[PDB]
RNA sequence: AGUCUCCCACCAAUUCGUAUGCGGAAAACGUAAUGAGAUUUAAAAAUAAAUCAACUCAUUAAGGAGGAUGCCGGUAUUCUGCUUCUUGACCUGGUACCUCUAGGGUACUGGUGUUCGGUACUGGAUUCCGAUGGAAUCUAAACCAUAGUUAUGACGAUUGCUCUUUCCUGGAUCGAGUAACCCAAUGGAGCUUACUAUUCUUGGUCCAUGGAUU
């Protein structure tokens, strides 16, 4: 933090150079300093989802959507920092490892509807293909 | 201004007034307003609930879901 | 109406008494002001905040309107109010505005320092804020600390008695007045007249002529000594006749029956109004359905 | 172990039934008066006495649904002036009176049993009304009014209106005291002993009070 | 105008991979239906607190098919199925594998044990090398608005509009007003506040009050 190095750096320039202010098309204003805030509708669903305690064994009519969206809610409210729900809901104070990994992800979704045909994945790891209609 | 404890007489007089309006003209089902005013004026004084275990607790008051201050001889609005 | 908010009571402070010649001059100029067409007249008092007020609360105002100017009110039917203005130079000097605001009907303060200006615009119970226009104003008038005290119950006063006295004070008067109307956005302003003799008085057509030349328009200058000064009087009078502008000790209907329009009828020593019991519970509840007034 | 901190689930229900009973009572009275008055145009009964008999004998079912102003008079007003008369220590010799203190007490008093009259207002279709209040809401006064032949229940706003009321003093020439209440600075009152954020405000909307 | 939010570099995934009533890239953003509360409360001061309105809060995935309530195969309403899909919490213990240099990376399987990631470019001029590439030197810039830097001035001549003196979005006359709140400083989308007292103007509602209808 010694100005001697600053003088050594400016030795590659003049004695006392003057710099212009930025052109007005390259300026930006400072945003807020506190972390972002979540919508309330995404807070209530996650809170009620974690507070919940845990005939081909599938029986999943329209409940598949409920499971496949509860998984996303659990992941979001277990990962994001902006999620400030309450004091009790935590990753370990409520069963998050056990849930959606050995309860929902495989026992429920996988065992109801078999994966549909056309398992031709792609030739890409980014979704990219053609959308053309011959004569339509 | 009001003195240290000269205000006690005023408090008790105002309490007397909002108590007296209930046993007067109590044949109208709209004594609930006066009931509510009395209770708001009894909490606002932060005073311990008035001599409860005697009256005001589900007996000798609030005969139904309103406060008609039901009379002796079992008189009631009967709604 | 027509109202004048300043007529100097001849006295320095609570030290010296008043000679009779000054009182006769005051009577003569009061009669002249009545002749010009003024209905309600104030009477000012100038004391500095850094002086003791007498301990005995009865003597906080020696004007004594009820028994000094009885005959003039008898003939001309004039209405006279007392007023006080305090010099504010340095805060942290004691002598709060508790009891001095009790005896009087209007309380005002003129500041002559930076601290005085800061104190007399946000955290006081005054109703008129005045400067001294015959000297240099203490501060450049901030465009925000003056417009944010008008929204309270405070107003500004312009006295033209300095524009007819000397030659050097006219320049200061013009400059300070231009500054005040510029900074205050010209919203709440009233006009008085610090006349020391009948020669210096002017009527409504001869007070607007001067002020219209310093920037202010004509309609606003007419409203200046009109209902605005009436509202100043209303705020001044609703401080010892009511608790918080909610329960007045006033009177009934009929023109000229209010808390400001009625001066003789209210016993100010006891602040009561004993009236004839003419309205009872067994009479028809409308205007004309009952005929007896 | 006797507070029963959960007996307050009827106060909510009582407060909910109150505000639904009052509306129906007011509407009932207004409709009854409006219907009853229109019977006097087809007939010749113009007095407060014979209309009572006529209605109770030709339309008797709705007879028991009228105000009857006198029922509110005998002790609900004339026997509660003594309330204020004792709240301020008012007697014959009033030389011991203390102004600005009675002004303090009256600011925190109850105005259910009292007689009110309008003196000044911004609505010149309302001057002179005299009535007996029954319930003083936040945005209204509700009172009973004695008409020439039939009584009415009138609700009049507080914003932009000045009321007065008199107080008898003694038996010396039948004098009295007179007080007046404003209408724009009445919701900011302290109901009892409180002290409540008394701010400072302008007065430019209170011009009509001294307009003449 | 402001003590206020969001955007003005990218992400196939240590980056809000967030299908959540509907709109929106996002927002201290807008709006629909049902329902409930106000220091006695999820909560405000000690917005509301007679009714309607206002404040706040809770619930509600799209498409398409089937049956019925109502009116002439139809639409508004009501209950039951179906389709939409990129192996995705963090930390950590095991086995198998790897073109990686005793350690790293990948597959299958067990354990409850408030801001932090990677990749990337200065403007201009001159020079050098057997090249859609590489190398060296010098000099300061990137300065850009149909208001653009604290500028928006001094006056005249017609026509509108509101009121009004006499008349015959009707026409001609007599006479007054055209205000209040206020002002750019890099730009935009939002929100929050200030105003129009016979003193510029336009439209509604009232289980507010007074009169006439009836």
């Amino acid at each position: 933090k010694q100005l001697q190095l600053a003088m050594h750096n400016s030795k590659a320039a003049s004695s006392t150079r003057i710099f212009q202010a930025l052109p007005r098309k390259l300026r930006r204003r400072t945003a807020s300093h506190n972390v972002r805030r979540i919508p309330k509708r995404m807070r209530n669903r996650a809170l009620r989802e974690m507070r919940k305690s845990d005939k081909a064994h599938g029986l999943n009519a329209k409940q598949l959507y409920k499971a496949r969206m509860s998984i996303k809610l659990l992941r979001l409210a277990s990962k994001s920092t902006s999620m400030k729900l309450s004091m009790p809901p935590e990753v370990t104070s409520s069963n998050c490892h056990v849930r959606q990994k050995i309860k929902t992800l495989k026992r429920m979704i996988k065992e109801s509807s078999t994966a549909n045909p056309n398992i031709k994945l792609l030739n890409n790891r980014m979704g990219s293909y053609d959308c053309t209609g011959v004569n339509e | 201004k009001d003195q240290a404890e000269k205000y006690q007489e005023r408090s008790l007089r105002q309490k007397y007034n909002l108590l007296h309006v209930l046993p007067t003209l109590n044949s109208r089902a709209l004594s609930g307003l006066y009931y509510k005013n009395f209770h708001n004026s009894v909490k606002r004084y932060q005073i311990m609930l008035p001599e409860q275990l005697k009256s005001g607790k589900f007996c000798s008051h609030c005969g139904c879901v309103y406060v008609p201050n039901f009379n002796a001889s079992l008189q009631l609005t009967t709604n | 109406m027509l109202v004048d908010l300043n007529v100097p009571w001849p006295q320095n402070s609570y030290a010296d008494k008043v000679t009779s010649q000054a009182v006769n001059n005051l009577i003569k100029t009061l009669s002249t002001l009545h002749m010009l067409g003024y209905t309600h007249i104030a009477i000012n008092f100038t004391v500095n905040h850094s002086e003791k007020f007498p301990n005995d609360v009865k003597l906080l105002n020696p004007i004594d309107i009820k028994r000094r100017f009885g005959e003039l009110m008898d003939r001309t039917g004039l209405k006279l109010y007392s007023r006080i203005t305090l010099i504010i130079d340095d805060p942290s000097k004691g002598q709060s505005l508790s009891k001095i605001s009790q005896a009087f009907d209007i309380v005002a303060a003129l500041p002559i320092s930076e601290k005085g200006l800061t104190l007399s615009t946000t955290n006081l119970d005054i109703d008129l804020l005045t400067f001294q226009y015959g000297s240099r104003l203490p501060t450049f008038l901030k465009h925000k600390s003056i417009c944010s005290c008008v929204n309270r119950g405070v107003k500004l006063e312009i006295v033209y008695g300095y524009a007819l006295r000397d030659v050097q004070a006219r320049r200061q008067f013009v400059s300070n007045v231009r500054s005040v109307i510029r900074s205050s956005r010209s919203r709440g302003i009233v006009i008085g007249s610090g006349a020391m003799s009948p020669l210096e008085c002017r009527n409504i057509l001869g007070v607007t002529s001067l002020i219209k030349n310093l920037g202010l328009p004509s309609d606003r200058c007419s409203k200046a000594m009109g209902d605005l000064a009436s509202l100043v009087l209303l705020n001044g009078r609703l401080r010892n006749k009511s608790h918080k502008q909610t329960i007045v000790t006033g009177g009934g209907s009929g023109n000229g029956d209010d808390v400001v329009n009625d001066v003789q009828g209210i016993d100010d020593v006891q602040t009561i109004k004993v009236v004839k019991r003419s309205m009872d519970a067994e009479q028809l509840g409308h205007a004309s359905k009952r005929h007896k007034p | 172990s006797a507070d029963k901190q959960l007996e307050k689930r009827d106060y909510q229900r009582i407060n909910k039934n109150s505000k639904i009973a009052l509306r129906e009572y007011i509407n009932n009275c207004k409709k009854n008066t409006k219907k009853c008055l229109k019977l006097a145009y087809e007939n010749k009964i113009t007095d407060k006495e014979d209309l009572l008999h006529y209605i109770e004998e030709k339309h008797p079912t709705i007879y028991e649904s009228l105000p009857q102003y006198v029922d509110f008079v005998p002790m609900y007003k004339e026997l509660w002036i003594n309330y204020i008369k004792e709240l301020l220590n008012i007697t014959k010799n009033l030389k011991t009176f203390n102004g600005s203190l009675a002004l303090l007490k009256l600011s925190m008093a109850d105005y259910n049993g009292a007689l009110l009259r309008v003196t000044k207002s911004k609505n010149k279709t309302l001057i002179g009304l005299q009535g007996i209040v029954i319930w003083d809401s936040q945005k209204f006064f509700i009172m009973i009014v004695k008409g020439n032949i039939i009584d009415e229940i009138k609700c009049i706003p507080k914003k932009g209106t000045v009321f007065q009321f008199e107080i008898p003093i003694s038996d010396d020439d039948d004098s009295a005291l007179r007080y007046s209440i404003l209408g724009d600075r009445f919701k900011y009152r302290s109901v009892d002993r409180a002290g409540r954020k008394f701010k400072s405000r302008r007065c430019d909307d209170m011009l009509y009070y001294i307009q003449n």
